[PDB]
Formats: C-alpha cells, sequence, structure tokens
C-alpha cells in the first residue's frame, strides 16, 4: 500500500499490459486509500467514452470496483 | 500424431 | 457470490492469495487447518465448513486445496463446479495445477483468475475465448514479447463471444485439417471375495482435437446408439437432433474437447476381462503370514491387458513382506502399510503373480478382513461395450481432413474383496 | 567510449521537460492540454483526476500532467512534485473573484522544496474575453515581481484560439532547456 501513490500515476498509460496490472494493484487497496485513489478517476470517466467496447466494459468493471462512497454519484 | 488411429 | 481465494499445499501453507469483494483475513483458514487436522485424511475433509461469519467451500485436488470464502447462501455445487473449472484452466495453461506452476506464474495466474471471476460472479469461462483474452505461456511468444513488446492481453473481443456459438474461436484456420476422437470406457465394478460380479456398470466417454479450418459442421453417429444411455451432452451438441434423428450434430469448439459421456446398461453383462486368484494367511499373533495373488485374463476378448497395477492398504499388524514377483515390481510401504506391484501386461504363456510370506506384528491379532484389492489396467484397441461408430461427417467447409478414432477400456472403479 | 544510444537519441533531440500543470476549476488547463496534444478542442466534462500526455516540440519531449483544480482532490498535488521542472499555472483572465486564491494556492506551491527549483510559468488563459484581465493587472494581482530566487515569467494567452501556446513551450524551451 505504501506504493499507492506511486503505482496510480501510470493509470493512464498507454501499455495496455501494464493497464491491467494498475487495475489490480488498485482493486487491491483503493478502499484504504480512498483519497489518492480519486487520482484514477478522469483515466476511467474517459475509457467508458471510448469506441472500444472491450475497453469501455474492463473500465466500467474496475471503476465499480472502486470502493470510495465518494465516487457513488459517479457510478 | 495420425499414427494409431482407426481410419474413419 | 465468492467473496475470496485461498490457495493452500497440503503442507499446511497459503500460496495464492486473491480477494474480490472485500479482504478477507488469513485467519479464517484455520477453520480448515482445524478440520484438515480432524480428518484422518485429506480426502476426508468436509467440503463445506462453516465458521462464525464465513462459509467456506473447498476442493482437494492435486495436493492443493482450492478454498473459498463466501459469507451468504450460495448453491455448494455451482461454486464447486466452479472453482474445478478454474483448476482444470490452470492444467490447459500450465499442464497441471500446482503450486510449482502457480509460484512460476504468479502473475499469469493472478490475471487469469481476474478475467475468470468478476466480484464474485463467473465471467470468463469458456476456454476458447479465455485462450484469445489472455494468450498462453508460450516461450516463444515471451521472446516476442520482449522483442516487440506486445502483450498477452488482448484488445478485441473474440468474435465468437457475441456469436451464437460461444464455445468457440472464429476465423480459425489449420492447413493440417484433422480431427481426432478418443472412445474412452472404464469398467466400474465389483468382486466379492469368490470372484463372483457383485456390481458392475460401463462408463464411457469420448474426448476430441479439433484442428478443422473455419466452422465445420461435425456429424457423429453409431453403429448400435442402442446401448448409449444417459448419456450427458455438451451444450455444443444439438439435442433437438440427437433425440429425433440420434445423431449428435454440432459445430465443435478448438483444440482439446469433450463431447459426451455415457453410460451402459446394467441389462447387459459387462465383461470382466481380470480375474484374481487369492489367499492371504494370518496366524493371531504370529510374527509372520502368507500372501499369494494372482492376476489372469478373463474376458480379455482376445486382447492384450497392459499398464496392470495392483494396490493393496494392508492392516496394522503387518510390518513389512517377503514377495517374490514374477514379473513387473514388488514395492512395500511400511510407513503406511500400502502394498504396490507394477504387473504389467498379461503373456497367456504365464500369468503373472506376487507370492511369499508376510512379516507381521507378533503379538498383535490377526484382521478380521483382508484389504480389497485396487486394480488398474487398459486393454488398448477396445471398447468393451462394443459400441461402435457408424459415420463422421462434416458440413460447411470443403476441405477433407484426416479423420481418426481410437477405442479403448481402462480399468475404472475396479476393487475385489478378499 | 559506446555513448552512441545517447547520442542517436541526441541527432533527433533526447530532451524532455517534465512539467506540471496546476491551477483552479475552470481555469482552461485541460483545454489547452489538449490543444497542445492534439490540436482540436475535444467535449469534456470537470477533471475529477488527472490526465497526462506527452507532446514533441523543438525536439523536446514535453510531458504535461493534468491534475484537477477540484479543491476535493487540490493537496493531492503533492505527490507530483517530486522530479518535476516546470511548473505551469493557469490562470483564469478574468476570474477576479477567485484571483486571490490562485495567488495564494501558487504561493503555497511556491512554498514546496521539491518545487523549490522548479520555473514557472503563468498562463493568463482566456485572453480573448472582453472583460480579461491583462497581463499587467493580472501580475499586479499576483504579485509576481516580489517573487524571489525565483525563475518566472507570465505569458497571456487563448487556448480557444491557441494564442501564444506555442510560446509558452518557446518560453520554457529557453529556461528549461537551459544552459544546463
Ligand atoms: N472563453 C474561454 N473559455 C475557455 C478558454 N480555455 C478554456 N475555456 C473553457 O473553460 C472551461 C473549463 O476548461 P477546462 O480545461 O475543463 O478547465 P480545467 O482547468 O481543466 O478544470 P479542472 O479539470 O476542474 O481542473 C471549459 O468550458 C473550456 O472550454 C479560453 O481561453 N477562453
Ligand atoms: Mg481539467
Amino acid at each position: 500500500s505504501e506504493l499507492f501513490p506511486a503505482v496510480v500515476k501510470n493509470v493512464a498509460s498507454k501499455n495496455i499490459e501494464i493497464k491491467k496490472l494498475v487495475y489490480v494493484y488498485l482493486v487491491r487497496y483503493a478502499e484504504e486509500q480512498q483519497d489518492l485513489a480519486l487520482l484514477s478517476i478522469s483515466t476511467f470517466q474517459r475509457a467508458l467514452k471510448d469506441p472500444n467496447q472491450l475497453i469501455r466494459a474492463s473500465a466500467l468493471r474496475v471503476l465499480s470496483s472502486i470502493r470510495v462512497p465518494i465516487i457513488v454519484p459517479i457510478m | 500424431s495420425h499414427a494409431g488411429y482407426q481410419t474413419i | 457470490m465468492i467473496h475470496s481465494l485461498f490457495l493452500i499445499n497440503c503442507s499446511g501453507d497459503i500460496f495464492l492469495e486473491k480477494h474480490w469483494k472485500s479482504v478477507v483475513s488469513q485467519s479464517v483458514c484455520d477453520y480448515f487447518f482445524e478440520a484438515q487436522e480432524k480428518a484422518a485424511d485429506v480426502e476426508n475433509v468436509p467440503p463445506v465448513i462453516s465458521t462464525p461469519h464465513h462459509y467456506l467451500i473447498s476442493i482437494y485436488r492435486d495436493k492443493l486445496f482450492f478454498v473459498s470464502v463466501i459469507q451468504t447462501e450460495v448453491p455448494p455445487l455451482f461454486v464447486i463446479e466452479f472453482l474445478h473449472r478454474v483448476a482444470d484452466t490452470f492444467q490447459d495453461y500450465f499442464g497441471e495445477c500446482s503450486e510449482a506452476a502457480i509460484k512460476d506464474n504468479v502473475v499469469i495466474v493472478y490475471e487469469l483468475l481476474e478475467e475468470m471471476l468478476d466480484n464474485g460472479f463467473p465471467l470468463a469461462t469458456e476456454s476458447n475465448i479465455l485462450k484469445e483474452l489472455i494468450k498462453p505461456p508460450t516461450i516463444l511468444r515471451s521472446v516476442v514479447n520482449s522483442i516487440t513488446g506486445s502483450s498477452n492481453v488482448g484488445d478485441t473481443l473474440p468474435t465468437g463471444q457475441l456469436s451464437n456459438i460461444p464455445w468457440r474461436r472464429a476465423g480459425v484456420k489449420y492447413t493440417n485439417n484433422e480431427a481426432y476422437f478418443d472412445v474412452v470406457e472404464e469398467i466400474d465394478a465389483i468382486i466379492d471375495k469368490s470372484g463372483s460380479t457383485v456390481f458392475a456398470e460401463i462408463q464411457g466417454v469420448i474426448d476430441a482435437c479439433i484442428k478443422l479450418s473455419g466452422m465445420p459442421d461435425l456429424s457423429l453417429s453409431f453403429m448400435n446408439p442402442r446401448l448409449l444411455d444417459d448419456v450427458s451432452f455438451h451444450p455444443c451438441i444439438r439435442f433437438k437432433r440427437w433425440e429425433s434423428e440420434r445423431v449428435l450434430s454440432f459445430i465443435p469448439p478448438d483444440g482439446n474437447f469433450r463431447l459426451i459421456s455415457y453410460r451402459v446398461s446394467s441389462q447387459n453383462l459387462v465383461a470382466i476381462p481380470v480375474y484374481v486368484k487369492h489367499s492371504i494367511s494370518f496366524k493371531e499373533n504370529s510374527s509372520c503370514g502368507r500372501f499369494d495373488i494372482t492376476i489372469g485374463p478373463k474376458q480379455n476378448m482376445g486382447k492384450t491387458i497392459e499398464g496392470i497395477t495392483v494396490t493393496v492398504h494392508m492392516p496394522k499388524v503387518v510390518l513389512n513382506m517377503n514377495l517374490t514377483p514374477t514379473q513387473g515390481s514388488y514395492t512395500f510401504d511400511p510407513v503406511t502399510k500400502v502394498l504396490t506391484w507394477d504387473v504389467g501386461k498379461i503373456t497367456p504363456q504365464k500369468l503373472p503373480s506376487l507370492k511369499g510370506l508376510v512379516n507381521l506384528q507378533s503379538g498383535a491379532p490377526k484382521p478380521e478382513e483382508n484389504p480389497s484389492l485396487n486394480i488398474q489396467f487398459k486393454i488398448q484397441q477396445l471398447a468393451i461395450s462394443g459400441l461402435k461408430v457408424n459415420r463422421l461427417d462434416m458440413y460447411g467447409e470443403k476441405y477433407k481432413p484426416f479423420k481418426g478414432v481410437k477405442y479403448v477400456t481402462k480399468a475404472g472403479k475396479f476393487q475385489v474383496r478378499t | 567510449g559506446n555513448i552512441f544510444a545517447n547520442l542517436f537519441k541526441g541527432l533527433f533531440g533526447k530532451k524532455e521537460m517534465r512539467i506540471l500543470m496546476v491551477g483552479l476549476d475552470a481555469a482552461g488547463k485541460t483545454t489547452i492540454l489538449y490543444k497542445l496534444k492534439l490540436g482540436e478542442i475535444v467535449t469534456t466534462i470537470p477533471t475529477i483526476g488527472f490526465n497526462v500526455e506527452t507532446v514533441e516540440y523543438k525536439n523536446i519531449s514535453f510531458t504535461v500532467w493534468d491534475v484537477g483544480g477540484l479543491d476535493k482532490i487540490r493537496p493531492l498535488w503533492r505527490h507530483y512534485f517530486q522530479n518535476t521542472q516546470g511548473l505551469i499555472f493557469v490562470v483564469d483572465s478574468n476570474d477576479r473573484e477567485r484571483v486571490n486564491e490562485a495567488r495564494e494556492e501558487l504561493m503555497r506551491m511556491l512554498a514546496e522544496d521539491e518545487l523549490r527549483d522548479a520555473v514557472l510559468l503563468v498562463f493568463a488563459n482566456k485572453q480573448d474575453l472582453p472583460n480579461a484581465m491583462n497581463a499587467a493587472e493580472i501580475t499586479d494581482k499576483l504579485g509576481l515581481h516580489s517573487l524571489r530566487h525565483r525563475n518566472w515569467y507570465i505569458q497571456a494567452t487563448c487556448a480557444t484560439s491557441g494564442d501564444g501556446l506555442y510560446e509558452g513551450l518557446d518560453w520554457l524551451s529557453n529556461q528549461l532547456r537551459n544552459q544546463k
């Protein structure tokens, strides 16, 4: 969890392989680091508008898995 | 790999 | 459904930790460990264990325990089949579900689990789709990945996922068009002390390897379908045509594939290919006794019986054994009192046997029964049920693929009393 | 010795320049970034997390992080202070109402040791508004000439037209890509 603020910065990376790895990390610790997790929100929001539905779905899933009360309206 | 199989 | 998953080796160690709904404390595994300790064997550990706040559903397989954590009511078989399927998936990607395979491919298996289970609900479940979502760890591919930066994760939902044939991929071609069929039968039998047949039935299953280009429509029919009953069908099969035509029409999935399974009705006497002559003498409180077993052919249908193994679990009075085999190999484990005889195959010129004396515990009384016999064997080129395939036809494609089928019968639950 | 790999990059420009973009809500920060990245105006909603884009200009691979101006995440900017080189502060040229806040937060960042060595470039965005503050007025409201031991400059601009966005980079191409 101490790596959270360092990891989250790569949420916007273009390397899909990394993206998946990042999502895992976020799922594991976002509930605890609720403030830091907020940084990933826009990435998901943009991803949800992408023409690639596989990506949209992935974004949807990950977004929903973030257990932060702040983003309820968003979800 | 084809060896041993009955032609069908 | 599922809150979390722990992979536990029979040693009592935790190797793979997953969480989908929330983080579950590792201390929940103590309830399993307790149960494991109470049980005299890993096979006898209850598959369902209730704890103060969690329900533990688990599967023992290949020295691993798949222990899932569920906090609400979920149909046990739903969970069991699911977890079992996961282990099968690991076998598909890494040859077998083993702790070594897991620790050597942690990231990969971690990723596979994330695709298969979504917040406790089944997501990626069909092999061929999953194979495209995440490429199998081929060393050649990993080289390419280090060279080009290519991913193992795809970026396009496999077309088959949204097709009317979800069990398979689309646009797959082979230059070597072929299809292999494997009819495997198992003999389930209970033989008593006298050598009489107590109970017997035949369990069959037909697997196949499909390397056919495009979307061929296979049609499998039998010469004697009347012998099939209580047949299971993979969903890809057009059941309706099975009923109205008695024909297995379907467009199969790529690669390794199980098609159907069936039972042979008890109305027909199940031929028993092996008979056993036996005698074990236990004098009460004696320092030794006698052991004599002979394995021979019976209803072998003129075929060779091979790959024969005899396993016996001896009573605590047995300390060791003085046996001489006629072939294969005699061994005995004095720690767990297990007698194992590698028989090999039967040649009619002289039937195999294992004979000698038994080293017993002096002062310890003779057992009330002799241990039952667990015997393995295989006969190639033989479907003991007599099941024979009539035709294998293909529609929709133009090539003329290699068509091949095998018939083989192996020991099923074959046990003999004594 | 064999330093070609670096010489190779030098043949086309190895220069990068890590730049953090900060400011308050509705300043036009995102708009700016994407006009520089893409050139076109992309329909959007308020930034909640952060974005990041890389733009090559004058053989410099400028990378900019768009960390939202939302107060709910504002303090998280500290995690982006480490290892930056340039600092973009975007100013809404007619937002007199929150200008004290803008200045204050700017000063808070200016007091940051991780940013101590950073170069400050201020963008007086929305130059095209009829009631926009001019550079002088903005400068005065920010009190930029009171700055000491700090490399700074203000540049007026209009992201809608791209008026001087390149110029901003031009200044940075001499200040971030300075003599060393
Ligand atoms: N009139 C005018 N509007 C502008 C200009 N630049 C940006 N805007 C508008 O200002 C609004 C806010 O722009 P954004 O880029 O979303 O602002 P931001 O700084 O990214 O805001 P946060 O994401 O909350 O940090 C949008 O409606 C833009 O179109 C400009 O130069 N002139
Ligand atoms: Mg923004």
